[PDB]
């Protein structure tokens, strides 16, 4: 039941509060806000908390990565809407719509990199298309071209997605005001949803690599401290805390360290 | 398995063993449970 | 697309609708060899 | 540090770094020693 | 008190180990964890193999 180290009754409540309501506060970066990592301290200087805060921060990073992998919603919905717009509207305009291009260039410019696209030049080609449909020539503000009343709000929405990728909203392309019709609204929706998708996935992979790097970092310190003594409970705690970890290993390992909590607590000196 | 390791594993079992052995191998299974509970779990191992 | 490129044919699509329907009614390459020195040629193919 | 035409073995580099190892495991045809699998784009200046 | 009888019953079920071996540290630590199990349908052989590999882990000179 919610395992932590030689740690008090107020900080347990604050840690469980933060890890429960991780979704609602902004800027979810546990690195960036230090109110939690400095809080999970054992106390009494250095001697009576070095190995113990090492274990406690190990548990903290581990269960942070656990609640990340348990609480991230599905982004394939927003890529499903990207595939719906990209496939249905713009291809039918380029081929069935007429006077646009040729089969091989456009259809494969949309079709290429279904899986794992970070491509900006394809986006630039669609922005050049919609800008040619619109009023002006340059590529200054391309995402909702011909109107800057929502540019600050949509940049704010992308920054809020970078901060909290776990709770994300899709703003909207408004209906009554538009430079052109169904085509330019489809293009603006397509480019914003593509930027949102790549933003969410890059921020997520950033945080997941951060959490795995911190856990693998603290394991070596914990092993270097625990290696010296030769008791059986000592070497069993060594092996439990030297099991190798991956992101898909962390859930079962949390369930293992739950049952092994009662022995490593005595194994710590 | 690394990409090298898997490719070499296929090379070994599909090429190196049958060519050098002229198909004189056989597959094999094991009860490791009854194996170790017959061999081990005896007096020098169990007694402290 | 990879097979069409690697056998070295353009006009990427057959354009499988009405265009093909027209082609069954009869259609040439519409780009003659700009140089030709010896007249007609065509070679069929039996695999063996 | 893969920097040159030579001295850039991917099977060596992807064992010291896990980032190359997930890179080659997504794109296995860059595991070849023969040609040039991509150096860092400030380093890969082939015509220069 | 019933818990001690469960521990001893599991000790005799594992191998019929003697109390002299029950006093061993690897046993002294793991008998309580084997108490919170084997009430299920799990096995008797699994506990023997577990004791084997744990006793082995213990003795690495």
């Amino acid at each position: 039941s919610i395992p932590f180290a030689w740690l008090d009754r107020d900080k347990v409540q604050r840690l469980t509060n933060f890890l429960s309501n991780l979704e609602n506060l902004e800027n979810v970066d546990l690195r960036e806000h230090p109110y939690v990592t400095n809080s999970c301290v054992v106390r009494e200087g250095e001697d009576v908390d070095e190995l113990k805060t090492l274990y406690n921060t190990f548990i903290l990073w581990l269960m942070y990565h656990y609640v990340l992998s348990k609480r991230k919603p599905d982004y394939n919905a927003i890529w499903q809407d990207i595939t719906k717009l990209q496939n249905v509207v713009n291809e039918y305009l380029k081929s069935k719509g007429l006077n646009k291009g040729n089969f091989e260039n456009m259809f494969t410019n949309k079709e290429k990199f279904e899986s794992q696209f970070s491509d900006i030049h394809r986006a630039l080609l669609r922005l050049g298309n919609s800008i040619r449909w619109g009023s002006n020539v340059p590529i200054d503000t391309p995402y909702v071209n011909l109107t800057a009343e929502d540019s600050s709000e949509i940049e704010n929405n992308l920054q809020d997605a970078e901060k909290n990728m776990l709770w994300y909203t899709v703003y909207n392309i408004n209906d009554p005001w538009d430079e052109n019709g169904y085509l330019v609204t489809s293009i603006n929706k397509l480019v914003y949803l593509g930027k949102l998708f790549v933003t969410l996935n890059q921020s997520w992979s950033k945080l997941e690599k951060v959490a795995m790097s911190q856990i693998v970092t603290t394991q070596n310190h914990l092993s270097g401290h625990l290696r010296k003594n030769e008791n059986f409970n000592a070497v069993y705690s060594q092996r439990v805390l030297q099991t190798p970890l991956t992101g898909q290993r962390v859930e079962s390992f949390l369930k293992i360290i739950t049952s092994d909590y009662e022995i490593i607590k005595s194994s710590l000196e | 398995p690394s990409n090298e390791n898997t490719i070499l594993s296929k090379i070994f079992y599909f090429c190196v063993l049958p060519a050098l052995s002229n198909n004189k191998a056989c597959g094999a299974g094991v009860n490791v449970k009854e194996l170790v509970l017959d061999l081990f779990y005896t007096e020098p191992f169990i007694c402290p | 697309t990879w097979i069409r490129h690697h056998v070295g044919i353009e006009k990427p699509n057959p354009s499988e609708g009405e265009a093909l329907n027209i082609i069954t009614f009869g259609g040439i390459n519409k780009n003659p060899p700009s140089i030709l020195l010896h007249g007609q040629q065509a070679i069929c193919e039996v695999i063996l | 540090i893969p920097f040159h035409r030579f001295f850039s073995d991917p099977g060596i580099c992807g064992t010291m770094n896990a980032d190359i190892q997930v890179f080659l495991n997504t794109f296995p045809h860059y595991q070849r020693n023969d040609g040039g699998f991509p150096l860092p784009p400030p380093l890969a200046l082939e015509f220069y | 008190k019933e818990e001690e009888k469960k521990k001893q019953q599991m000790l005799t079920g594992v191998l019929g180990l003697q109390p002299t071996m029950a006093n061993h540290p690897v046993l002294g630590v793991f008998l309580p964890k084997y108490a919170k199990q084997n009430g299920g349908n799990v096995d008797k052989t699994a506990f023997r193999l577990d004791l084997i590999r744990m006793l082995a882990l213990h003795r690495l000179n």
